């Protein structure tokens, strides 16, 4: 089967996801496959933040992959922690605890 | 009077409407008296005076 | 999805309140719909309109 995640992408970061794609390939199986949707977004803007976390959750997905500064990490985990959506970062950790 | 209905918030892309720019200079070109004392905003928002 | 519903129902300013864990949530969102927001909260560090 296929399923899909969702992708928060900052603008300028280019070798992170050039970092992904080598990444899907390589950890590719032939019976389960997974589909990303990419979005590329101001990152400290936390309105696009929020914009691109619901138009994904429009769409279904089952987790996310993205990035967050001092700006947004705020809007992820009030989010995640209410929608109930799983979030996979890099970025540097919560103080605190988050489901 | 932006009579014309406002919509949601996630609007893709999300417009502005320019009333609202004349509403905040409006806002920052008051100085009114209270309880704390002299009201005298910047073009930031933050009190001075 | 407070914010959102004023915004749905339509306003020309908003009063309220903010937080730390909240804070950079209302200066985005003033800055991208461009409704004014008057507070008594701790001041925000920068120049937010």
């Amino acid at each position: 089967n296929s399923i899909q995640i969702g992708g928060l992408f900052p603008r300028g970061a280019d070798q992170e996801y050039s970092a992904f794609r080598v990444g899907m390939v390589q950890f590719s199986t032939s019976e389960f496959r997974l589909t990303p949707h990419i979005d590329n977004l101001e990152v400290a803007n936390s309105f696009a933040v929020t914009n691109a976390f619901c138009s994904q959750f429009s769409r279904g997905v089952y987790a996310i992959f993205g990035f967050y500064d001092k700006k947004s990490v705020n809007t992820i985990t009030s989010f995640c922690g209410t929608l109930h959506v799983s979030f996979i970062t890099p970025s540097f950790p919560t103080d605190g605890t988050h489901p | 009077s932006r009579r014309g209905n406002a919509g949601d918030c996630l609007a893709n892309p999300a417009v502005p409407w320019g009333q609202g720019v004349e509403i905040e200079r409006a806002l920052k070109q008051v100085q009114v008296e209270g309880l704390s004392g002299n009201i005298k905003f910047d073009q930031n928002g933050k009190r001075i005076n």
